[PDB]
């Protein structure tokens, strides 16, 4: 005989495993995260997240954070905005933090739901549509903290080489740091001189980002740059992505979460169309770029698949990129990227996807 | 150009139309109602973003509200996802990758439109 | 301008079908679909949860659904309810509180419907106990179950009695339900058995008349159960199948797969060739039209793959639906004639029935 | 070959196979429940040519798994023989009823 059981734990390592957030546009009320083993192609297992989903592996690999929205009866009734804590390995759910009802409702970009470096915090995103960021704590399972200096800000980019600090991309074109204390509180906050024009050069909000510095593209194909080595953000741009050739023909970047850093060679990865224009900024890619960031110049270009949104594994060397519902594989350990393969049928409407953390 | 209840359903349900030119969602005109009408139960947000669209059959530019319908579930009919003018959230007003329903009594999204208010 | 809501449906009561569109891919965000089948126009939509099922008041006023809630989707406690909708502005009135047993399962007429009079709504449960469950309306109250129908399935209500309904048991018989003006049992019957269920399993779904009701079978007979008298008196069979098709193994398949036009006595049922165990589901090649006076078939038309039907008794019109698409026909005449097809009416419905029109 | 519709086990089958949703033929992908109940199939082994009772238990609590959706109907009833019937939800009687992906269990001869 054969019994039916549970239980059962993801039958992959940690090490192979991906997460596709399907937004489900179509039935938005069941988005979803699908896990995916990006070796093989196999599907893993999945979380459900309700209307418009968010979500992010914890750094320590142990949990997986969504953030959701429900109403007792979906479209109508009381409104629950959500942080979720759910076991990695068993795909369950363990608890449940309740947030203000102004958790941001949009586009999975991964600014919009991060976490401190060192883990303690999960920093979110939120719009009233007044705009604050959000403070919980994992361990209390509470949110404790809301960050009204951020007001005219957008998304949260953590700094690396800090424990519990963050920048926002603020309305004067310039970046709000935010340092939390061990209990989750502005512990301190400083504004960085101008970096862009928001007017005359609009920067995508996805960062390339390093261990001490960020760097940003624009939507005319210029780079900023954020250097955070220091407890002031020193800022400095532009450079163009663009030589001639490619001006002759109006390449400039298009995506959403549209660019990545490789950080041992610093390469970034930028994802790019020609015939740019007013309104395309948000077009598939015909190519990636692989630009050096110390030289200031691209040093291989290769078809970009339609990507929309891509994310860089450091300790393999990979970039995945996506395109609404096919994931493709690449091999980054050299200069041009190779693919290794892809994933049909990963989701039905998703522009994110990211790697289970394995540094720890 | 200006009344599009008065224009082909077929032009005005089209992603092309001049004044959908930043809208990020389903067209409720395709969902039951019209360009300036939530379908029947579903509810106007009060906020929306924002932008200008140049009419090319009048040669001027228009003030538009993209105005959400909300508490009803994806209406699935005419998605577009145009972004003339459109940016990121640091300039919250003119960004449509949020939903313009996150302050409704129900957040559900049902459908988007595109309000005239006026020359620009 | 100004965007407005609080409007009403653009098309009268008349143009309108309710397309059910269980969106298994999804099946949290099922919805009840409005169309116009007089030209195809989207005319609105009932959002219905989890596997929604839709009938609409026999008074053509208000939609009821019913389906499952649960306090955080896929965990929490359960809600099974009816709502009652205004029909013209699609908009929510009042929930029912059933019990947690409301059958969860495909969209076939009969697991939801109501008695004649309209003043009780006619459900099946299933535990998985099977009982009928009773709603009075108008005390927006669950009633009680009629566990005398334990053992068996779906609802057939008597359109010559106010108040009465049979159903499908697995003594291959029909338990007869006359309720109260409370909604409570007041009496009931037992007809002989009419067909065999290991030897010849009919389809429940009925081919309903104001007295009788006709069935077909897996393999292509007719049962009926004539209700014009005191006692359920039981027929058949007899064969939908002359030698010519026997030859070639036509049977019937769908789900809901037959109608009755009361006023002519034809008999429509979607067939196919090539029938053996396992086809009973399997989409139309063939519509056939029967007299079910003479016993004849008098006509056969290409079956677009259809799955399920209705009939409208008084417009004279029969639509059929392979999934997707809404087929609209005129029957007035033996043939029927193909008006229009509605394209991408749901992703996954096998239920679609148009708004009563008179039917005193 | 099992995460096929055609594999012989799943002969009456009205859903996603939960081989192809990060579970097996016999185990519930991560974080999804059993069904205590289930609809029962007799299928053909091709193999050995002997009939098995198999027994198609849900996986529920999670929302639809999507892959490898299967309507077989091999010696499938109406509801009228209700645990020969899958055109209706297994998971009914979970804590959580929202229906995962179906399994197909081996009973044993038929
Ligand atoms: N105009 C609204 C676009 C949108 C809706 C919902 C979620 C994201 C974006
Ligand atoms: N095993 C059957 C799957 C199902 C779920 C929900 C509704 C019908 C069928």
């Amino acid at each position: 005989r054969e019994v039916l059981t549970g239980g059962h734990s993801v039958s992959a390592p940690q090490e192979n495993r991906i997460y596709v957030m399907d937004s489900v546009f179509m039935h938005l009320t069941e988005s979803r995260v699908h896990v995916y083993d990006y070796t093989n192609g196999k599907f893993l297992g999945m979380v459900p997240t309700a209307f418009n989903g968010h979500v992010q592996v914890s750094n320590d690999g142990k949990k997986i954070y969504t953030m959701t929205t429900y109403h007792e009866r979906i479209t109508r009734g009381k409104r629950s905005d959500v942080v979720e804590v759910w076991d990695a390995d068993k795909l369950t759910f363990e608890k449940e933090i309740s947030l203000p009802p102004k958790r941001v409702q949009g586009l999975n970009y991964d600014g919009l739901f991060r976490q401190t470096t060192d883990g303690k915090f999960i920093v979110l995103q939120n719009a009233s549509p007044a705009t604050s960021i959000g403070i919980v704590d994992v361990a209390k399972g509470d949110y404790v903290e809301d960050v009204t200096a951020a007001a005219g800000c957008w998304s949260v980019i953590p700094q690396p080489n800090r424990p519990r600090s963050f920048m926002t991309i603020c309305g004067d074109g310039g970046l709000l740091t935010i340092n939390l204390g061990e209990d989750g509180k502005v512990a301190s906050q400083s504004r960085s001189k101008q970096m862009f024009s928001v007017k005359d050069d609009p920067i995508f909000i996805a960062p390339a980002l390093d261990k001490d510095k960020a760097h940003f593209v624009s939507y005319y194909g210029n780079v900023y740059s954020a250097d955070f080595s220091g407890d002031e953000v020193k800022v400095d741009g532009p450079w163009s992505l663009l030589n001639d050739e490619d001006k002759a023909k109006n390449w400039v970047p298009g995506g959403y979460n549209l660019v990545g850093l490789h950080r041992a060679s610093g390469r970034m990865y930028v994802f790019m169309h020609p015939d740019g224009k007013e309104g395309t900024h948000k077009f598939p890619a015909a190519e990636i770029w692989v630009m050096d960031t110390k030289t200031k110049q691209r040093v291989a270009r290769i078809p970009g698949r339609d990507a929309l949104s891509m994310t860089i594994d450091q300790q393999r060397n990979l970039m995945l990129t996506l395109d609404g519902g096919n994931v493709n594989v690449y091999d980054i350990s050299q200069p041009e990227p190779k693919l290794l393969r892809t994933i049909e049928g990963a989701a039905e409407a998703s522009l994110q996807v990211q790697f289970h953390p394995v540094g720890g | 150009s200006l009344n599009p209840d008065l224009a082909n359903e077929d032009e005005v349900n089209s992603c092309d139309y001049w004044r959908h030119c930043a809208v990020d969602g389903f067209l409720c005109s395709c969902c039951g109602g019209t360009t300036t009408t939530c379908p029947p139960g579903s509810t106007p947000s009060p906020i929306s973003w924002i932008g200008t669209c140049h009419n090319p059959h009048d040669g001027k530019d228009y003030l538009i509200s993209y105005h959400d319908c909300c508490g009803k579930t994806a209406c699935g009919r005419c998605q577009c996802n145009t972004q003339t003018r459109e940016r990121p959230g640091y300039e919250f007003f003119l960004h449509n990758d949020v939903n313009w329903c996150m302050a409704n009594e129900n957040s559900t999204f049902h459908c988007t439109t595109s309000v005239l208010v006026g020359l620009a």
